[PDB]
This record gives C-alpha cells, sequence and structure tokens, in this order.
RNA sequence: ACGAUCAGAUACCGUCGUAGUCCUAACUAUAAACGAUGUCAACCAAGGAUUGGAUGAAAACCUUGUUCAGAACUUAAAGAGAAAUCUUGAGUUUAUGGACUUCAGGGGGAGUAUGGUCACAAGGCUGAAACUUAAAGGAAU
RNA sequence: AUUGGAGGGCAAGUCUGGUGCCAGCAGCCGCGGUAAUUCCAGCUCCAAUAGUGUAUAUUAAAGUUGCUGUGAUUAAAACGCUCGUAGUUGAAUUAAUUACUUUGAAUAAAAUAAGGUGUUUAAAGCAAAACAUUAUGUUAAUGAAUAUUCAAGCAUGGGACAAUGC
RNA sequence: UUGAAAAAAU
C-alpha cells in the first residue's frame, strides 16, 4: 500500500501527530453503567504535544469532556465552540 | 551564422569529471556491448533524454489540449515501430519509465547476438564491419542500426 | 497605514490557526475578502464565518476546523494570463495536487482549477494551501 | 499614529448604532508668529514650521476639492 | 536478547510485527535491537570519519565523530552520530543511534497514482544550522537532482525522484545530513487534504497487550 | 488570550468592561 | 449516559471538605484556573467551586481505575512534599499503584539502564510545583498525567487538574482519600450505597 | 614652566599657568550623534509593577476592579537565529510578496587622488583607480 | 595511439635513485633543511581518446546583484533628527474612456520546437517510394496546420480588481 | 611606589 500508515489526528487541535512527537498523550475514558461501575468499552482522546506544554491541555479537554458529557457544568456555556 | 547546412551534437560529457560511481555503472556495460568508448554511452543517453522531455513537458497541459492528442501519439507512434516501448504501454507517463538499457538493446551489435549469428558481442562488431550482414535488402556496417520493429525478423547474413 | 486589507485578514487567520485557535475575528470587512473565504469555505478548509454589521464596515468572525496551514495575500496582483498558470501554480502550492490559487477575474474570484474551466485569466489575489 | 509627533491616541466619539473651518482656526499660526519678542525661542520656531506644513496641506486639498478660490494662498 | 523495555518484551516475543505498529502510536525505540528484528537487512552507509580536537594542558585530546545513515529503501531511515576515540568503535556506536533515530518517510506520486510511490508528496523543508535543504517532488524519469552527501541519504530512504535547492555553508557535513534527515522527519506532519479523515478507532500495542506482560 | 472564548456572542458582563470602541457593536457610555 | 445519577456527590463528601478547607486556595491565580474559581475570598484569596472539584475528581479516578483494574503497577503517584507522603502511600496499598514516596530520582522514566527504571502508563502527582521533574519526564515518554493543581501553580504537562488545596495537611489527606475511595467504586470492589472502613485520618500525615 | 619616578619621561604623580571653560552676535555641522536596531500598519503566551487620565467601590494623598496612552521588567518546554541573545520583535520567511525611503558586496589601497561645491579657517558633503593579498572578520567551546 | 595525471579538491603507487627549504613542483591548501607518497627520474595504472592540456573571455555554479531572490544589533551595511516636492502606495460602499483578461484578423524565409521520410544508421537533405513488382495512377504524390513572435497597433466577448472628472 | 624586551621555518 501507498501508505506507511494512517496518522493519528489530535482530539483538541485536529492536526496530525508526528512519529516523533513524544510530548503527546493517549488519554482513555472507560464507560460506565447506571450502577457506577466501569466497563470495558472505553473513548480515546489524543492531545498533541505542542498543547500540553502550553498549559492548554487540561482546559482544552475540558471543553471535549464536557461535549461527550462526562463533565456536566465545568466549563461555562460562553467558552464552549 | 554563417554556413547553411545544419550540425548538432549528438552527445554531451558528464558535469563531474571524477566519480567511481560512475566509472564501474558505464564500464558495466562496455563489457556488456562491446562499444568503443564512453561516447556510445553518452549519446544513447542524450537520445533517451529527449524523449523524455517532450512527454514532461506534455504533462502539464489538459487531455482535450488539440497539442497533447497530436504530439503524445506522435511519440507513441514513433516509439512503438522503433520498439523500445512495450506495445501493450500506451501513455505517455510509461515513456518517464524507460531507461538506458531499452535503447541499447535494439542497436545491431544487440540484436545480431541474441538472433544467434555472433558468438561473443566482440565477434558481432567484425561481422558488422565487415558487411557480412544484411537487413532486408542493404548491406550494413554500422554497429549502431536502430533497428525496428518490421526489421526484427529481417537480419540474415 | 492599512494598504491591503486582504493581507491583514489572511495574516491574522494564519497566526490563528498556527496557536490551534477555534475562531479569529477580522476588523475591516469587505467583499473582497467575504469572496475569498467562499473559495477557501468550498473547498471546506474554513467552517463558515459571520458578517456582523457595525455601521463602519463591520467585523467577521471566521470558525477554523484544522485544516488550513497557510493562506497568504500576493503583493501587487499580478496580471496573470492562462498560459502563466502552472508558472504560478509551480511556485506557490506544495504540490499539484493540494494548494489552491485565488484569482479576482471578470467572472468573479474564482480559483485556479474553474477559472481555468471558465477559460479566463485576471489578476491574482492569494493562495491557501 | 499622529501626522509628526510618535504618539497614538485612540480616544474617538463612538455615534450609537440608531440613526434615528478647521482651515480658519490653524491661523495659531497668528499666534506664535509671540515670535517677534521671542527672537531665541528655537521651540516655537519649530513648531511653526510644524503648523505651517499643516496649512500648505489643507489648501492643497480644499483647492482640489474646488472649495477655496483657486487664487488663494496663505502669507503673513 | 533480553529486552529491558515494555516495547521491547513485545517485539521479542513476536507480538509487535511491523515497524509502523510503534511508528502510529508515538513509542519510542529505546533499544537497537528492535530496529534489527522488525528492519530485517538494513542497508549501510557511513557518511564522514571526521575527527574533533580538545585542548589540554598537556596535549591535544583527539576523538573521532562518526555519522552513519542507515535504512531500507521502503520508506524507513536514520542518521546517528557518534564520537569516540576509535575509528572501529565510533562506526558502531553510530550504529546503535542511527537505528534508534529512524523515522517513516513519506512519498506520494508527481501528477498520477500509477504504482508505485516514487517521490515526496509536497514540498518539504529542514532546517539545521546556517544549513537549509527543500526537497521538491519530480517527474518519474528524474533521478535525485542532489548533491552526493544527501543523495547518499535519499537512496537509503527509498526516494528515486527529488529536486533538491541547499542554502547555507553545504560543506560542513554534519549539518548536511541532518537538516536532509530533518525535511524527510517531518513528512508525515503535514496535514494534507488527502489525510482530512479522522480514520478508525485503534489501539496502542502498549494498552492491547499491557495485561499479558504484566507476567 | 490562550483560554479562547466566543466571540459572536460576548457575555453581559464582558462588554461592559471593554473600551467603548472595543466592543463588538460599539456604543457610547452617555445618555 | 455518560454521568449517571448515581455520581452526584452526596452530603458526607461535601461536608468534610468544606471542613478540610479544601475550596480554600492561594491568593495569586494561575490564568489556566480561572473556570475552577467561583469568587475570591475576604482576603483576596481564591474559592474553588466543589461541583468543579468534585467533577473532576471523579473523571480522574474514572481514568486511574480503567488502567489500574488490568494492571496495577502501571499507576505511578508520585508526592514531593513531606505532608502528601502518608496520604501517597496509603494509596499505593489499597490500589495496588507505585508510589514514589520522597525525592523523585531524574532519568526514573527516561534511563533504561537504571536499576529502578520504571515505565508506567499513568502519572499521579501530589503538587506540580514541588513535582515539575515528574511532570517534565513524561514529555518524553508519552504519559498522560494527573495533579491536584492549586491555584497559583502551571498546568504545564497536565491533563487532568483536580481544583483543590494541596498544602494544608487535612486537604492532602482528604482527597487522596476521596481518589481511593472513588477508584474502588468504580473498581466495583466497594459498593457505592455503604462507607468506606477505613476513615480519613489514616490518611493525614 | 618647574619637582619627582625612571635607563630615558618631552607621560601618568604634585605645584603654577596662556587659549579655553560663562554670556551676547555671526559661523561651523561633526560624535561609540547608540537601542550600534529606518518610518507607517495588522496579528501575537503568561505575570507582577509603574507615570497620566477616565470609570465603579472603598471615608485631594492612600487601598482595590475595568480601560486608554507612555518609559520599562520577569518566565517560556514555544517562534527566530551562527550564536550571544530577541519576545511591545531580531516572531508571523525556501510554507520566501503589507507600503515606502536609505545603505552593503573579501581585506587593504581609502573616505585617499582628481573634479564640483559649502566655510574666514579647521574642515564637511559627493568620491575613484592603479596596485597588493588568502584570508580579514562574527558568536561561542 | 597519444595527451594529461597518480597528497587533498578529483580516479589512480604506504614501488626504487639523487637532491637536502637548493633546484624545483604547485590554479587553492601545500611538498622539499638529508628516510620527499607531490621535486628530477625508472616501472606500475587512472581518465579521455583521434583527441587531449594551457592562456583569455561569455554562461551556469552565483539565493556572491536579489522581479521570482539576498543582507543591514554584533560579520560589510538604517541618513543625527524632523519638515518636504517629484515618484511609489492608498479604508468600507453603488443588483465616458483607459487598464486587465478571452478569441481572432493580419503577420519573409532561414533558424527553434516539430510531422513524415531507413542519406548503410547519424549529422544531414526535402527529398522519394510502400506500389503499380513499375511506362497507366498510388498521383493532380509529399512541402508539416509547420505552432510561435516580445513591445506596440485593429476588432470582439466579460466588468471583478485598478486609473482618469461629472 | 618601581617590573622594558624574547629573531625565521618546523
Amino acid at each position: 500500500k501507498i501508505e506507511l500508515y494512517i496518522p493519528r489526528h489530535c482530539s483538541v487541535t485536529h492536526t496530525l501527530i508526528a512519529a516523533d512527537d513524544h510530548a503527546a498523550v493517549q488519554i482513555l475514558v472507560p464507560h460506565v453503567n447506571e450502577n457506577g461501575v466501569i466497563l470495558p468499552e472505553s473513548t480515546v482522546y489524543t492531545v498533541k504535544g505542542s498543547v500540553r506544554k502550553d498549559g492548554i491541555s487540561d482546559h482544552s479537554l475540558n471543553r471535549q469532556f464536557q461535549k461527550d458529557g462526562f463533565l456536566k457544568t465545568v466549563v461555562p456555556k460562553n467558552m464552549m465552540i | 551564422g554563417r554556413c547553411l547546412r545544419n550540425h548538432s551534437i549528438t552527445y554531451k560529457t558528464p558535469k563531474v569529471p571524477y566519480e567511481r560511481e560512475r566509472f564501474d555503472a558505464e564500464l558495466k556495460l562496455v563489457g556488456q556491448f562491446g562499444l568503443k568508448n564512453k561516447k556510445e554511452i553518452q549519446r544513447v543517453h542524450y537520445m533517451l533524454g529527449h524523449m523524455r522531455t517532450i512527454a514532461k513537458v506534455m504533462l502539464m497541459k489538459d487531455a482535450k489540449d488539440p497539442k497533447r492528442l497530436l504530439e503524445g501519439a506522435a511519440l507513441l507512434r514513433r516509439l512503438h515501430n522503433l520498439g523500445i516501448l512495450p506495445r501493450d504501454q500506451n501513455k505517455l507517463e510509461f515513456v518517464l519509465a524507460l531507461k538506458e538499457e531499452n535503447l541499447l538493446e535494439r542497436r545491431l551489435q544487440t540484436l545480431v547476438y541474441r538472433k544467434g549469428f555472433a558468438k561473443s558481442i566482440h565477434h558481432a562488431r567484425v561481422l558488422i564491419r565487415g558487411k557480412m550482414i544484411k537487413v532486408g535488402k542493404q548491406v550494413v556496417d554500422v554497429p549502431s542500426f536502430l533497428v525496428r520493429v518490421e526489421s526484427e525478423p529481417l537480419i540474415q547474413l | 497605514v492599512r494598504v491591503n486589507v486582504l493581507a491583514d485578514a489572511l495574516k491574522s487567520i494564519t497566526n490563528a490557526e498556527k496557536q490551534g485557535k477555534r475562531q479569529v475575528m477580522i476588523r475591516p470587512a469587505s467583499k473582497v475578502i467575504c469572496e475569498f473565504l467562499n473559495v477557501m469555505m468550498k473547498h471546506q478548509y474554513i467552517t463558515d464565518y459571520t458578517v456582523v454589521d457595525t455601521h463602519r464596515s463591520g467585523k467577521i468572525v471566521v470558525n477554523l476546523n484544522g485544516r488550513l496551514n497557510k493562506c497568504a495575500v500576493i503583493s501587487p496582483r499580478f496580471n496573470v494570463t492562462l498560459s502563466e498558470f502552472d508558472k504560478w501554480e509551480a511556485n506557490l502550492l506544495p504540490s499539484r495536487h493540494f494548494g489552491a490559487l485565488v484569482l479576482t477575474t471578470s467572472y468573479g474570484i474564482l480559483d485556479n482549477t474553474e477559472a481555468r474551466a471558465k477559460h479566463t485569466g485576471g489578476r491574482i489575489l492569494g493562495f491557501f494551501y | 499614529g499622529r501626522m509628526y509627533n510618535p504618539g497614538r491616541g485612540i480616544s474617538r466619539r463612538c455615534i450609537p448604532y440608531r440613526r434615528s473651518e478647521d482651515l480658519y482656526f490653524l491661523m495659531r499660526a497668528v499666534s506664535v508668529r509671540h515670535l517677534e519678542k521671542n527672537k531665541k525661542d528655537k521651540d516655537a520656531k519649530y513648531h511653526l514650521i510644524l503648523i505651517e506644513s499643516k496649512i500648505h496641506r489643507l489648501t492643497r486639498y480644499y483647492k482640489s476639492a474646488k472649495v477655496l478660490e483657486a487664487s488663494f494662498k496663505y502669507d503673513a | 536478547w533480553t529486552p529491558v523495555t515494555k516495547l521491547g518484551r513485545l517485539v521479542k516475543d513476536g507480538k509487535v510485527k511491523s515497524i509502523d505498529q510503534i511508528f502510529e502510536f508515538g513509542i519510542k525505540i529505546k533499544e537497537y535491537q528492535i530496529v534489527d528484528h522488525l528492519l530485517p537487512g538494513l542497508k549501510e552507509e557511513v557518511m564522514t570519519m571526521q575527527s574533533v580536537q580538545k585542548q589540554t594542558s598537556a596535549g591535544q585530546r583527539t576523538r573521532l565523530k562518526a555519522y552513519v545513515a542507515i535504512g531500507d529503501h521502503n520508506g524507513h531511515a536514520g542518521l546517528g552520530v557518534k564520537c569516540a576515540k576509535e575509528v572501529a568503535e565510533a562506526i558502531k556506536g553510530a550504529m546503535i543511534q542511527a537505528k534508534l533515530a529512524m523515522v517513516p518517510v513519506r512519498r506520494g506520486y508527481w501528477g498520477a497514482t500509477i504504482g508505485e510511490v516514487h517521490t515526496v508528496p509536497c514540498k518539504l523543508t529542514g532546517a539545521c544550522g546556517s544549513v537549509r535543504v527543500r526537497l521538491v517532488p519530480a517527474p518519474r524519469g528524474t533521478g535525485i537532482v542532489a548533491a552526493p552527501t544527501p543523495k547518499k541519504f535519499l537512496i537509503l530512504a527509498g526516494i528515486e525522484d527529488v529536486f533538491t535547492q541547499t542554502t547555507g555553508h553545504t560543506k560542513t557535513l554534519g549539518n548536511f545530513v541532518k537538516a536532509t534527515y530533518d525535511a524527510v522527519r517531518q513528512s508525515y506532519g503535514f496535514q494534507t487534504k488527502d489525510l482530512w479523515k479522522v480514520g478508525g478507532v485503534k489501539q496502542s500495542p502498549m494498552d492491547k497487550y499491557a495485561k499479558i506482560l504484566a507476567e | 488570550p490562550l483560554i479562547e472564548v466566543d466571540l459572536l456572542n460576548p457575555t453581559a458582563a464582558s462588554e461592559a468592561k471593554a473600551h467603548k470602541m472595543k466592543r463588538l457593536v460599539p456604543t457610547p457610555n452617555s445618555y | 449516559t455518560n454521568f449517571p445519577d448515581i455520581l452526584k456527590p452526596s452530603a458526607e463528601d461535601i461536608k468534610m471538605m468544606v471542613a478540610c478547607r479544601v475550596h480554600i486556595g492561594a491568593t495569586n491565580l494561575n490564568f489556566a484556573m480561572e473556570e475552577y474559581v467561583y469568587e475570591r475570598g475576604n482576603n483576596n484569596e481564591c474559592i474553588f467551586n466543589l461541583m468543579k472539584t468534585w467533577e473532576k475528581l471523579s473523571l480522574a479516578a474514572r481514568v486511574i481505575a480503567g488502567i489500574s483494574n488490568e494492571t496495577p503497577s502501571d499507576v505511578v503517584a508520585v508526592a514531593g512534599r513531606e505532608m502528601a507522603h502518608r496520604a501517597s502511600l496509603k494509596f499505593m496499598k489499597y490500589t495496588g499503584c507505585t508510589a514514589v514516596a520522597g525525592r523523585f530520582t531524574p532519568g526514573s522514566f527516561t534511563n533504561q539502564i537504571q536499576k529502578k527504571f520504571m515505565e508506567p502508563r499513568l502519572i499521579i502527582v501530589s503538587d506540580p510545583s514541588v513535582d515539575h521533574q515528574a511532570l517534565r519526564e513524561s514529555g518524553y515518554i508519552n504519559v498522560p498525567t494527573i495533579a491536584f493543581c492549586n491555584s497559583d501553580n502551571s498546568l504545564k504537562n497536565v491533563d487532568i487538574a483536580i481544583p483543590c488545596n494541596n498544602r494544608s495537611r487535612l486537604s492532602i489527606g482528604l482527597m487522596w482519600w476521596m481518589l481511593t475511595r472513588e477508584i474502588l467504586r468504580y473498581q466495583g470492589k466497594l459498593a457505592r450505597d455503604e462507607k468506606w472502613d477505613v476513615m480519613v485520618d489514616l490518611f493525614l500525615h
């Protein structure tokens, strides 16, 4: 095949992840049931290296977590875009 | 200008005079074809470079361009009779993928070898230069005859 | 002073995308800047935009989605003949399959692939990867 | 910024979102030209040139706009 | 043999097959023996053997710095540097760093998607120090139009057609190869139009087999 | 700033703080 | 869905957090922590939103629980400040997560040749200001980090930040106590409808 | 001009002292005249403090919040660069084009010769060539 | 079958005699003061080849003349600073010319690219021949449309970006 | 308080 692989896409910046990027992470948030016990199913978030080193990863993720429903009111309404 | 009859150069010298990676590659073919000197390699390289430049220029235009259809077929047609390009490859992209072994393998010294008349490729020169060989109806003694497809089965003593 | 409003807007958009911002703001908004974005929107390089009227050539808010690499203006808009296209494409665009030029022709503000189809030339506005 | 000095003041009147002589005042040039007694004042002898260069720009414009008569010329 | 890393453990028992499986998830290669397992038959090239010196009270303490470029011709390459008191040790030391510095090379086509890949996909520029190297995609017939120093490296990376334009002090070879390797190293970070698609949900090998390596 | 906020719909308090000409639609502070 | 109804903070948990003045932060406010701050106190100190503290607390515990539910040793909990040494040590006891007690030797995530070289997949730090070294080494091993950040700390190389007081003895012990209990609840090894046997005083320094 | 020190001292060291140092009038027009950083415009991470207004609270001066303009400072895992370093740019540059003006082309010869012009003068401005030579130089170890 | 070369640039000798910072070699770095891989020699082999070095000049290299495209804190290089004419550059907006752009018209050949054509191939030339096994016919045979060609000039389709006053 | 100088090529 022409491509060597399909590179990951950062969930925060919607930009590619380098093969030499050793600051990028991968946060897995398992789904929880009505009882409140984790499940083998999970959703994967990827954050680029340069995002972390600025102080933005924590706030950027809260935008994604709140959108996906893992948080309820952490991020105010006027800060969601 | 002074003279009316045109003249042209059949080859160009390499830009870097001294490379070991080039002396072996060029001497690989000299033994493989019994060529007199390094002029033959450059001439064949010069010949190919002209065709590659036509296809390279022509690939930048649209397929519905009048010049692409006319000139494009003309280059493929010319190659087909010469037999450098296989018939089943009938696109201008395949012209750029040609190599320097395609042109040298249609020379008379090469053709008389694989057909079996000449035992050794050095022996082919004497037979060719001695007018022992004949192409259809005309005697030939230039070992550089780029035979066409039609004249392929018409090479006899 | 602000000689070229288009240059200021494109340089503002490029800076925001490098920082990974979600949206940008362009203070003086013209018809040419609005029409330049439609070429970028039709290629899905930017989500959309909102021209907010302020009675003073109002601002613009542009939504970006992680796709634009660089959009740049070209200083004085050179008259580009149709035979001078691939000379300009071979300079300003990274590859034959990726980039996109922008020309202001008599048939509006078109890109290179549809000004060629429309068979027209014109002054060159800018480009975007 | 300002026309002559490197100051950058952005104070402006703000007309709301609802729609429901200066050349004469720049002749200041008379007041400085005070200079007859303070002959050594190399400052006011410079700020006068700045004022006079402004007048030659408003006259140059009011003539093009066909406001001032074509024979106008500022002088002492 | 007997690796000391989590990823290195997976490779030895044949759990990670392809090298690019490492490259997708950004897992750092910390053992050179891993590369020799998933990339057999790596061709070898030695670029230069330059000697540095350090002035001391007694005299000069000379060490030999060796640049080696490694990589198979299928889109993988790496460059390593090592300085030591002996020539044999310098090449062996640079051997290891070259393998640990493997990087995938993205290549595409010039104008038509007729297999197979020959040239770089877009325009790339690598910035070492004063030396800057720019790679331009080229048609099929054109070889590697470049200086003898990056042409040796570009052969190993498996790029057959390319157009190069160089700026800076190219007579220093250390930066010339590093700037070449820096150009290729970022070939996969340039998000073109065809890479817009997010892609399917995959799993890191260090997470798929996390329970397995725990014992 | 680095913590990005919505631009199209500014908060009620935020437009009160900013400079009169730097609001989304410049309005005076007089009556 | 994603945040079911069994996840409100029960009145017991809120009662102790105000008692341990968890919501009470420092004076200088980092820009990245303005969202968690609700209002400024009477002597110009930040007061964290208790709900925002809990929502981030559970979310951090959920991430740890998933990673630590099959490989407990793949979680590392570092704690530099002498105050948080005991609580970090009990967190290790009840979950199996490795926990570096005192000083963090630089290169313990990068130097494989080291005898004490650990390669985790998640890192929990007690204080980003004191444990900046551990956070910086993550940026070399692609390992996400979780911090008990305060209103003044720098949020560089932290992905999940729990806004809580990380200087007082009570809050340090309490928050680690809640994180351990929440993790066990997600694991299913501790029912949500019962009371945890171990009291907070065990975690206290 | 003397007295010291010194091999010598026409110098640093000490003592005396003309022009000069001050003001007025007319010239001169050069400085390591420096931020060795042209003018104008757009964007641009985090933080504390300060000079002058405006605006709320706190009973002109002080304490606090917003905002405008000015001289500055600190941090960066980021951007640039050869590096020192720069960040209110020296960033947004081989992914090269916002507008305009001036200046430079290896080191000497040389800001020299000649021509022109300005000044009472010293001098300023414009300003080469023959010839000579593989280096001269910048930042850091 | 010669020319030039055998330290590096740059392919080719850790071969043997003299000279002893001398003769000399050397485009640049440099080699020679008694054990020269470079001098003058002998043998060996490297490159090109009926060609091969030198000297001068043009082009590329040279992103070391910058439109594409340079540099100006410290390497060469921001006028001491402000005003200023010519020149260059100029915010948003409207449901008679010029400039711009598209088609042509017209436009010496040779030359360039190029179509055909086996001068034994090639440079060449625009000749000829598949063939009628040829007088007959293909044949009234081919002649490249040969494309262009910059700056102006003529006409025409379009009015976005620009310019000139009412 | 006094302290000047050290031939050329390796």
